[PDB]
């Protein structure tokens, strides 16, 4: 095995170093856009050791108190 | 339902044979044919009066609800 | 003076023209689409004319990736 | 018949542009004669029909006939009339079949 | 040439993404890398049969002498 | 027609896997294994190249298992979804789904998760995803996400049928579970 | 056209400043207050000197790669043609349909998906 | 945002051109048997210099406003009119009262927020002036629902989003005020 | 069910409130048929062109002209140049007819 | 497709024959070239040449030694004629 | 009765523009992107909505 | 006095007189263009410009590099000027004299109060409402990149 090509259900290890020796464009590509997923996963790691998340935005317009409207108000008036 | 499915299994073995005169060979030729295909003609039949018998089953239960609506246009 | 058909005189005398004209009728559709989307303050519409305009485009490259191995049909001798 | 005119001056020693041209070519003649015939066509038509207070396969038979020499008399001039009359007849017998089976749907 | 039209919409329909990248949130990302991984399978099948190569067919051809004694 | 009790008319991905019967597997260990043979059986009936029976490349038999595997676990997925929307036997599963619906209200909890999705985007999830595997066999898409439009009644829950009151479980009230409708909006009726 | 040509030239150089190097903004805000601190808010003299300053920010900026454009012209040969579309499709589209990706899954996993204020 | 619409003037004259858009004045008044009512007089600044303290003192009556329109059921702006008056009186109420009690701090925020693109970022200095003045005078404090007290952004002692450029009138402002009162 | 008429910044536009009513009206239960939801129809697509509007608008400028009446006296009077709305045209006491800045905000 | 038939050929051909100094203006099929005419080499060149250019066939080496009579170019074309290839917009449009 | 089947099945209710199937199984509107309450006109309350038009499946 | 009008006129000039590939070519750019601006001015803005990055950016430039591996070989004015003046008669391309000749207005609301662009909405939807939509539109592009191989590559 001077310089075979590695068998990738034999040599795993040893497969991925014949693509980063070889084809650099594209084994540090894909570890780049790896380390994209692999950080998403490891968001429920974050939630309980790091931080919680913030509360969501108010984007839904005028909050509406959940309620009925008060008769009793008054003043400002005519 | 042993008498349908034997209709199939004929069906089957003249498929079959009608292959071999397709083919231009003698209809003695190499006989597991004729098996091969009566079985997988009867497989077919097996899940063709299945077929057939779980239609009568939903065409009557249809027909209820139409002879209902015939007898409103019908008053 | 649309029903004589006049649109036909317009078009070009080559594959490449017919190609042309197509793009254009198709853009005619995205046009009124946005009239549509912006006025109604739709962006539902606004939607639908993004999707014209990347199918409409998908649509040009297959259209020109089968006239240039047509072109090139007929010189493809390579004696040499 | 002008916007094909104009084609032909656009390209001429393309041989698929006046092929096709050719097709859709009417001569001198069919461009009275047709508007002539079908003109004829709804003037005797529906003047039949106010007689007979609704169209019926007789009256669309006589105005399609009528119609059709009177159309053919003009582009089918270099023609024997009785092959003329012939063809007037038998157009007439496929709007009076059209019409006896009640146009392209009995409707009611 | 004629694959830069493709990529190009890809890289151009990507804009309602930019945009609005907070309000979609997790559910829009998710999306987004699928509408990717998609694309991905283009990349890789270019990748694959080196159709971007120019290729060098016509001309380098060599051959071994060999004595043909009789 | 062989109509069921309605377990769940939108079954989480999670969910559909957990109730695979033991059979469900069976059919995904033949699909996985059919397929390899499958290809060996149509060289079987006609070899490829010449007129004698050769074993196709090793490399084949890989990528076919392959197809085989993503092939029949659709099969089983199918299977199981069958029996939350009640078109097959699910007399197993319901107990199933009761157990762990009675288990998540009586902790407090909701019976269908806690979200990562704002109260649009779990309606939103509902529509994308609810009836999707009857397209299953064209192009693949899954319910991942902890919504709650289900489709159900959760006072079905609250009455105890037989065999149910040996559990001993206590339910609150519906007002009182996290991550529910009727327990969310108590201040703004905009915002959860 | 050849005035097109240097127009770009300055233009790609301020765009690279506008993107990573901040644009206009001080090199160092503790010099730019002291600077801006001398001249009164309500004469307009205040004015011309606060565009002169964020201006020559930009300006210093975009002349780094003015000088940069001249730089590379001065130590680097020719690239050959067809190296250059197997650059590009090959090295550089696989890198930033990278980073395109990596730039979300950071931003989310911290919980600082951004916003337009 | 910046789209063309029908409603409000467009981006440019050309807009306007091709949609040969008339802008026109209605000469009549409201009619005599709807109350009449002075109208708010404030332009952008000030109002985003008060937004808070408006919110404050017209909380009541600012949700039965909005109240009102979810319970007339599309009908709003003719069964709200009423509940529309009182909005607008309680809102001059503020606007008079930061006039004639905090009349110094209130126009050293909104003038910073005419100099910085009105974005509360540009303007902490001439606002933490503000609040105090106005917690002496008329008991309003600011308020962010949704959050903890203590993670309310105006209270943030090192806010990582400064002003390029500092205003003047806030600097001198803030250091009269850094050792006269807070001693 | 799907989305339809969603306004620039993400909610419901002016025409969704008038869409939504024809839908609840169909779907509902109550009705043997669609005959009630004849006027809800009609008044949606009111909202998207107002074309019953513009002919009651036609007939006003018509029948305007066959009694002599002049628009000049019955119109509403309306400014045509966005650089010209002018202080003394908007009925500020002290303004005046001088341009006013609309080159940058 | 080749509209060239054996009259066509032979109709034009006497054009180009009466436009080079023949001792007869009668020429037909059995008239020959050297014998008929009184054409020498570089005589006959020119006019099997100029048949060329009105025909549009190139004659080769092999015929050039071997060509006694003008039946036999008349006769020749016709094997030897095709319409020089159209570009793509005169062909399909 | 092979002729009172092909006679049921074979019949066509009239369908026209005031009874006809339509496949819409819920409301519209009740949950937007952004803005959910716009200009107040979603006059519609999913807190009280009337029962929809269930499907009439044949077969069950 | 809309100049507007004249360019198309122009244009509706040059298509009738055009002869080689090169005029039908600036007949696309000179359709673009009108269609870009008249965008950017009344309509849409944001799809004046996602006209010009998509159309020009990506298929114009196409088209004048594959009709550079094409070719390039070679009544009157008084009819050609009538058919122009005739054609341009009529030019109201709907017949609903009511609607076209009576101008609107629409009222303002202050309710959303989170004023986004038009863009962030269709993110919001396409990526999130419409998705399939987007997967499929992915799955088209996927097809394209493998179908133009496939028919150009001649191995
Ligand atoms: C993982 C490695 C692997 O399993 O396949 C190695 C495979 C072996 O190739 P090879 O060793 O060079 O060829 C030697 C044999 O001739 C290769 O021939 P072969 O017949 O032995 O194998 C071809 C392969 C068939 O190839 C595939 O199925 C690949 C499927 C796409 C991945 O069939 C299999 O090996 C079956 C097992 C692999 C199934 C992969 C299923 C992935 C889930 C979907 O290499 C790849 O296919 C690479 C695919 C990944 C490309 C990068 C994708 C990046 C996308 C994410 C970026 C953004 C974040
Ligand atoms: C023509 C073109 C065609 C185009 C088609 C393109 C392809 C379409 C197919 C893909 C479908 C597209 C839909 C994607 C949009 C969904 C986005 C979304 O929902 O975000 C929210 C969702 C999170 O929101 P959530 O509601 O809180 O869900 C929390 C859990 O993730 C889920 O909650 P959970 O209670 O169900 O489970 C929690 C816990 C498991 O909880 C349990 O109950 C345990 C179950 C026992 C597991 C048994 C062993 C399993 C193996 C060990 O962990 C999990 O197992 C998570 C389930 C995902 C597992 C892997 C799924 C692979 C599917 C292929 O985002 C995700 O994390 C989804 C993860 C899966 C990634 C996407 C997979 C599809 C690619
Ligand atoms: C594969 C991993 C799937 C497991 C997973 O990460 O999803 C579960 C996670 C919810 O888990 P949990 O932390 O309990 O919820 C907290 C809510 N405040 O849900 C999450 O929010 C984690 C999101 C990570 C999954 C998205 C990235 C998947 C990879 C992209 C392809
Ligand atoms: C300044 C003015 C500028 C106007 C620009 C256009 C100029 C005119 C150009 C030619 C116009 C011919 C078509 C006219 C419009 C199309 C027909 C139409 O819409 O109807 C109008 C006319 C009469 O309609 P009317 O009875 O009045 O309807 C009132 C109902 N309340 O309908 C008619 O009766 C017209 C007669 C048509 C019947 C004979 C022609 C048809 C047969 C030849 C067709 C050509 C071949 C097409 C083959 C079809 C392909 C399968
Ligand atoms: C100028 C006006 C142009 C009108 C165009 C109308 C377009 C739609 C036409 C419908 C049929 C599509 C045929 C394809 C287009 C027709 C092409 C054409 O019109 O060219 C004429 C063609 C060639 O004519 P030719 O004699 O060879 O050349 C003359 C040169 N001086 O001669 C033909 O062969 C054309 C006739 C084709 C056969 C059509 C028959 C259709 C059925 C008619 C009878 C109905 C059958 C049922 C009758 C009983 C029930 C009613
Ligand atoms: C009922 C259909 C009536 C058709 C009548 C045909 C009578 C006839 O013979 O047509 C004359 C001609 C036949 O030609 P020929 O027999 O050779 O006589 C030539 C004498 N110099 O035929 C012709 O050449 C032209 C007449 C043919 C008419 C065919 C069109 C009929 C279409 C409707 C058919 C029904
Ligand atoms: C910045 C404006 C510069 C304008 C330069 C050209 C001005 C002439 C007017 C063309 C614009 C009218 C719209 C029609 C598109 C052009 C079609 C055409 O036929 O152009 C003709 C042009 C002039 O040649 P001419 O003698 O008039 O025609 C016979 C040539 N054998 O001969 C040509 O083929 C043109 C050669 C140059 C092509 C450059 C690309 C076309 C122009 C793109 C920018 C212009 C955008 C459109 C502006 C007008 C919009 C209506
Ligand atoms: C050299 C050879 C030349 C040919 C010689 C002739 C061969 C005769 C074979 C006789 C077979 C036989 O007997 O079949 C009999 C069996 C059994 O009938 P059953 O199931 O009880 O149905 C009851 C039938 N009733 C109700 C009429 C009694 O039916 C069959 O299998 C049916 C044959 C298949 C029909 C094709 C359609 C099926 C697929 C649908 C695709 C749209
Ligand atoms: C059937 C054949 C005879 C039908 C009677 C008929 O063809 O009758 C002569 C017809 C109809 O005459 P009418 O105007 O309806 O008669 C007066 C109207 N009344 C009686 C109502 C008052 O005339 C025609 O030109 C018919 C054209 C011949 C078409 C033949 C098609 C036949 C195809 C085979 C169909 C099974
Ligand atoms: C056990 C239950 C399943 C039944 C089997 C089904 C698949 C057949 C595989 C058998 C092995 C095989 O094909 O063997 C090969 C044989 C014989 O080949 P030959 O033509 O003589 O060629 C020469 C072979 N020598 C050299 C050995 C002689 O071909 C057959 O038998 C052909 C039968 C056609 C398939 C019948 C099934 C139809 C199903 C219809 C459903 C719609
Ligand atoms: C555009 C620029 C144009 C520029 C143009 C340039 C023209 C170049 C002129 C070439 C001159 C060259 O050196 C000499 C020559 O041609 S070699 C002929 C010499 N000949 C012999 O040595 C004996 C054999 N002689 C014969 O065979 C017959 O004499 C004959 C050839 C006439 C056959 O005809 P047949 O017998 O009647």
């Amino acid at each position: 095995a001077i310089g075979d090509y590695p068998v990738y259900y034999k040599q795993p290890i040893r497969w991925l170093s014949y693509h980063a020796h070889t084809r650099p464009h594209v084994f540090y590509a894909i570890a780049v856009a790896a380390l994209g997923p692999v950080f998403m996963m490891a968001t429920p790691l974050r939630r309980k050791f790091l931080y919680d998340d913030h509360e969501p935005l108010p984007a839904n317009g005028y909050p509406l108190p959940n309620r009925s409207r008060d008769k009793t108000l008054t003043g400002y008036d005519d | 339902m042993i008498a349908s499915l034997a209709g199939w299994g004929l069906f089957g073995v003249t498929v079959r044979a009608y292959q071999q005169g397709i083919r231009k060979v003698p209809f003695s030729y190499y006989p597991l044919g004729y098996v091969y295909s009566a079985l997988g003609w009867v497989a077919f039949g097996y899940g063709f009066n299945l077929w057939t018998e779980r239609n009568d089953k939903l065409l009557e239960k249809r027909v209820e609800k139409l002879k209902e609506s015939r007898n409103l246009r019908l008053s | 003076m649309d029903l004589i058909l006049l649109m036909l005189v317009a078009v070009g005398l080559n594959i490449i023209d017919i190609y042309i004209m197509i793009e254009i009728l198709i853009m005619g559709c995205t046009v009124n689409t946005i009239y549509s989307a912006s006025l109604d303050n739709d962006m539902i519409g606004l939607i639908y004319s993004l999707i014209q305009i990347i199918i409409a485009g998908v649509e040009s490259a297959i259209g020109l990736s089968i006239l240039v191995n047509y072109n090139r049909i007929r010189n493809s001798e390579e004696i040499e | 018949h002008f916007r094909r005119l104009m084609q032909y001056k656009k390209g001429s020693a393309r041989p698929g542009l006046a092929k096709y041209l050719n097709l859709f070519s009417l001569s001198k003649s069919q461009l009275i004669g047709f508007p002539v015939a079908l003109g004829a066509f709804s003037f005797l038509s529906h003047s039949f029909a106010n007689l007979q207070e609704g169209q019926t396969a007789t009256g669309e038979f006589a105005a399609s006939s009528i119609a059709s020499l009177i159309g053919l008399s003009i582009f089918r001039t270099k023609k024997p009339l009785s092959s003329n009359v012939a063809i007037a007849v038998g157009m007439g017998s496929l709007f009076g079949f059209l019409t006896w089976a009640g146009n392209f749907n009995l409707g009611d | 040439a004629l694959l830069f039209l493709p990529f190009d919409l890809e890289v151009s329909s990507m804009l309602p993404y930019i945009v609005s990248i907070y309000s979609v949130g997790i559910y829009g990302l998710i999306i987004f890398i699928l509408f990717l991984l998609i694309l991905i399978v283009g990349f890789i099948y270019e990748f694959n049969t080196k159709s971007l190569s120019i290729t060098t067919i016509l001309h380098k051809k060599n051959k071994a002498l060999v004595k043909n004694l009789y | 027609m062989e109509t069921y009790e309605l377990i769940d008319s939108d079954p989480k991905f999670s969910r559909v896997v957990r109730y695979f019967r033991p059979s469900d597997y069976l059919t995904w260990a033949l699909g996985t294994i059919g397929a390899p043979g499958l290809m060996v059986l149509f060289e079987k009936i006609e070899p490829a190249k010449g007129n004698t029976f050769k074993m196709p490349p090793p490399s084949i038999m890989r990528i076919a298992t392959t197809i085989g595997f993503f092939g029949g676990f659709y099969y089983a997925y199918t299977s199981s979804t069958k029996r939350f929307w009640g078109y097959s036997e699910n007399a197993k599963e319901v107990a199933k789904d009761r157990y762990e619906v009675k288990k998540a209200l009586s902790e407090k909890k909701s019976p269908y998760g806690s979200s990562l999705l704002n109260p649009y985007q779990q309606d939103m999830s509902a529509r994308n995803s609810t009836n999707s595997q009857l397209l299953l066999a064209i192009f693949p898409w899954f319910n991942v996400a902890n919504h709650q439009s289900h489709g159900i009644d959760l006072r079905k829950y609250y009455e105890v049928r037989d065999g149910e009151e040996n559990w001993n479980f206590t339910l609150p009230p519906l007002d009182q579970v996290k991550d529910l409708d009727v327990a969310q909006y108590k201040e703004y009726s905009n915002y959860p | 056209f050849f005035l097109s040509e240097y127009c770009s030239m300055v233009l790609m150089s301020t765009l690279t400043a506008i993107f990573f190097f901040g644009g206009y903004l001080p090199f160092s805000n503790t010099i730019h207050h002291l600077i801006l601190n001398l001249f009164d808010q309500h004469s307009i003299y205040y004015f011309i000197i606060e565009g002169i300053l964020l201006s020559g920010y930009l300006a210093i900026k975009a002349n780094f790669f003015m000088f940069s454009f001249v730089w590379i012209r001065a130590a680097a040969p020719r690239l050959r043609y067809d190296l250059l579309i197997l650059f590009c499709w090959y090295v550089l589209l696989p890198i930033v349909f990278a980073i395109v990706v990596f730039a979300p899954g950071i931003l989310y996993c911290f919980d600082a998906l951004p916003v337009i204020i | 945002s910046s789209t063309h619409t029908n409603d409000s003037l467009n981006s440019s004259n050309y807009v306007d051109k091709l949609k040969d858009t008339h802008f026109v004045f209605e000469n009549d008044k409201l009619p005599s048997e709807i109350p009449d009512v002075e109208e708010v007089g404030a332009t952008t600044a000030p109002l985003l210099s008060a937004a808070y303290f408006i919110g404050a003192k017209c909380q009541d009556y600012n949700d039965d406003f909005m109240l009102c329109q979810k319970e007339a059921k599309g009908n709003g702006p003719i069964d709200c009119l009423k509940e529309g008056r009182r909005v607008t009186r309680c809102a001059s109420g503020v606007l008079k009262d930061l006039n004639t009690h905090c009349s110094d701090e209130f126009r050293l925020h909104w003038q910073c927020l005419s100099f910085s693109n009105l974005e509360y970022k540009n303007c902490r200095k001439a606002e933490s002036l503000l609040n105090k003045c106005v917690f002496e005078k008329m008991n309003l404090v600011k308020k962010i629902p949704g959050i903890p007290e203590d993670r309310q952004i105006h209270l943030k002692q090192n806010p990582v989003l400064k002003p390029v450029a500092l205003h003047q009138d806030s600097e001198v402002a803030f250091k009269k005020a850094q050792n006269e009162n807070s001693i | 069910a799907p989305l339809q008429q969603v306004g620039r910044h993400g909610g419901p536009n002016k025409c969704f409130g008038e869409f939504q009513r024809v839908v609840e009206c169909m779907t509902n239960a109550k009705h043997d048929s669609y005959e009630p939801c004849n006027n809800l129809k009609n008044d949606y697509l009111e909202c998207r062109k107002h074309k019953v509007e513009r002919y009651k608008a036609f007939l006003m400028q018509k029948h305007a002209e066959e009694l002599g009446k002049d628009p000049e006296e019955i119109g509403a009077p309306f400014v045509r140049k966005r650089r010209f709305l002018t202080s003394k045209t908007l009925g500020l006491v002290d303004g005046d007819d001088y341009e006013i800045g609309v080159e940058k905000i | 497709a080749s509209t060239l038939t054996k009259e066509d050929v032979l109709t034009r051909s006497v054009s180009v024959l009466r436009g080079f100094e023949v001792k007869t203006k009668d020429i037909d099929l059995q008239t020959t070239f050297v014998q008929d005419l009184g054409m020498d080499s570089l005589d006959l060149n020119d006019a099997l040449v100029a048949l060329e250019e009105e025909f549009d066939v190139v004659f080769d080496d092999k015929t050039a030694n071997e060509i006694k009579t003008v039946g036999e170019v008349v006769d020749f074309v016709l094997a030897n004629y095709l319409p020089t290839e159209q570009s793509i917009n005169h062909t399909i449009r | 009765s092979t002729a009172d089947l092909y006679g049921l099945i074979s019949f066509t209710p009239k369908r026209d523009i005031h009874h006809y199937v339509i496949r819409v199984d819920e409301v519209p509107g009740k949950h937007f992107p952004t803005n959910t309450t716009g200009n107040f006109g979603n006059t519609v309350d999913f807190e009280n909505l009337e029962p929809r038009r269930k499907p009439i499946n044949p077969y069950l | 006095m809309n100049l507007e009008i004249l360019d198309l006129s122009i244009l509706g000039f040059y298509s009738l007189i055009s002869s080689n590939s090169f005029e039908s070519i600036a007949i696309l750019v000179a359709t673009i263009m009108p269609v870009i601006t008249e965008l950017w001015y009344n309509y849409s803005q944001l799809f004046a410009l996602l006209y010009t990055l998509i159309y020009v950016g990506a298929v114009v430039i196409l088209f004048v590099f594959i009709l550079s591996v094409i070719n390039e070989k070679e009544s009157g004015l008084f009819i050609l000027i009538l058919v122009l003046l005739l054609d341009d008669l009529d030019d109201n391309e709907s017949n609903d004299n009511d609607y076209n000749n009576v101008y609107i207005t629409d009222y303002a609301d202050w309710f959303n109060n989170y004023n986004e662009s038009d863009l962030s909405v269709i993110g919001n939807l396409l990526f999130t409402e419409y998705a399939l939509l987007l997967l499929i539109i992915s799955f088209i592009l996927l097809m394209s990149i493998i179908g133009l191989i496939l028919i150009v590559k001649k191995d």
